[PDB]
């Protein structure tokens, strides 16, 4: 817990198969290879932190340890890889789990909603990223609904999505703790480009490769309404 | 003395209502299922409320009582002083409700012994609301209050979320909410209440039929669960499913219709 240092950053390629994400997010752009290896050394740190707790057969008496230990750093899950230590983690050691500063969690089975729709705590900041939906089923929707209401901030990116279109503002109606939205190269409807007009706590707003030009009091026209928009 | 579901000739109400005045030792009167009477109720309100006893628990109920019985009542309400629990809910008053309410509520200003008052529904009573809370903060020993049968809005929370603020209790056991009218917006207005009444027993905040977010899901049970008793409360017309029953807590008794 007494070392912040990183140190070497060779290699360490080993944890999260994902490494370029498999066609996600930090694509051809913004890439910073020193940047994502970092990411996957501090996310498979604190997965060592969880292994650790796990077989210390401590589940609340080394609880303060792990407190200081945690706080401050990121987990990344994968929702079609949720392991059991993760419940356990999140349902033995509260105040520790509570105090990471972020969770990512990367797609959408009912385990992800049940490892999130607990009534423990709400976690401070999730970063929730969409990426092969071709669909958007309804049962979907009222899933990702009870994921992220169990946060105070709500990070969210859309990536080249195609079922979102038409159902955009859907989604995004279900939660106001949504601050930061980002969509890559997904259609959108004049609706749901209406809906992202009207949502004036935003901080954060990317749109990437929209080709509609002629978008009627959208983005294009005015986007005035977002007054606490930063970037 | 209990009278349930007994079958009246619409006369004997007058006769009892003579013979109850000499019962001087009388504490106890329940009035219960009534049937369709009218004209005879307002004789046990004009016979007793007055050449004063010892009646501790006036509770009738579903008894037909006219918004005249309910002034009759309030200009008596000099008397009977040690009377702890009113009733007469449960009951629609089909006129000038309202105004025999606030006749009453302007008054029990002798009434020390006040507990568990439970209101007379009128259409529409809740424009009143904020009457009660004139005289409901006076009151330190409403350990139960009950106001049903009503469709009650979102501003209407607002205005008892202002009740609720509050200079303390710190008695409150029991509150009855029958239906509402609240939307998905809260409710949760309100939420945060229960830090002051730390001690409840039970509620309802029932309705007819209602489907709230999942984000109102985990508030209840991250709510109810810091409460000392929550002693079997119901959320009959709420639309939970199994998931949601799942993550609301161990609760003695659950209730959803």
């Amino acid at each position: 817990a007494a070392v912040y240092q990183h140190g070497c950053l060779l290699g360490l390629s080993i944890a999260k198969r994902p490494l370029w994400r498999q066609e996600s997010l930090q694509s051809v752009k913004n890439t910073t290879e020193q940047e994502i290896l970092k990411a996957i050394n501090i996310n498979s740190f604190v997965e060592c932190g969880i292994h650790l707790y796990q077989e210390s057969t401590s589940k609340s008496a080394l609880s303060q340890e792990f407190e200081a230990f945690f706080q401050g750093k990121s987990l990344y899950i994968n929702s079609g890889n949720i392991p059991d230590y993760l419940f356990d983690f999140f349902e033995h050691l509260p105040n520790c789990a509570s105090a990471l500063d972020f969770i990512k969690l990367d797609f959408i089975p009912s385990r992800a909603v049940s490892l999130f729709f607990n009534w423990k705590q709400e976690f401070r900041t999730l970063e929730v990223t969409l990426r092969d939906f071709s669909k958007l089923n309804k049962q979907d929707i009222r899933y990702l609904g009870k994921i992220f209401s169990s946060a105070t901030s709500l990070r969210l990116q859309i990536k080249r999505c195609a079922g979102v279109a038409g159902s955009l503002s859907l989604v995004l109606s279900t939660c106001k703790n949504i601050y930061s939205l980002m969509v890559e190269a997904s259609p959108l409807t004049i609706e749901d480009e209406r809906h992202i007009t009207s949502v004036t706590n935003l901080k954060t707003l990317s749109i990437h490769d929209l080709q509609n030009q002629r978008l009627p009091g959208g983005l294009t026209d005015s986007l005035g309404n977002l007054k606490n928009l930063t970037k | 003395l209990i009278m349930d579901n007994i079958k009246m000739n619409e006369e004997d109400a007058i006769k009892l209502a003579e013979g109850l005045k000499n019962l001087k030792k009388m504490c106890l009167f329940h009035l219960t299922h009534l049937s369709d009477i009218g004209e005879g109720m307002d004789y046990i309100v004009k016979s007793l409320s007055s050449e004063p006893c010892d009646l501790e628990e006036i509770q009738l109920v579903s008894c037909c009582l006219s918004a005249n019985a309910v002034k009759i009542l309030a200009q008596n309400l000099h008397n009977l002083v040690k009377l702890s629990i009113l009733d007469l809910s449960e009951n629609y008053l089909e006129k000038d409700g309202n105004e025999a309410l606030h006749e009453l509520i302007d008054r029990m200003n002798v009434l020390e012994q006040l507990t568990a008052l439970m209101l007379p529904w009128g259409c529409d009573v809740q424009g009143s609301l904020s009457s009660l809370l004139k005289h409901l903060e006076e009151v330190p020993q409403l350990v139960k209050l009950g106001l049903k049968n009503w469709r009650l809005t979102d501003t209407e929370i607002r205005i008892l979320g202002a009740f609720f603020g509050k200079n303390p209790l710190k008695n409150f056991q029991q509150l009855n909410l029958a239906g509402n009218r609240v939307s998905s917006d809260g409710w949760l207005a309100f939420m945060g209440v229960f830090e002051n009444l730390k001690q409840l027993v039970f509620f309802d905040f029932s309705t007819k039929e209602f489907l709230p977010d999942p984000a109102l899901v985990r508030k209840l049970s991250q709510v109810l669960s810091k409460l000392t008793f929550l002693q079997e409360a119901r959320l009959v017309g709420w639309q939970f499913d199994d998931d949601d029953l799942s993550v609301i807590t161990g609760a003695f008794k659950l209730v959803t219709a």
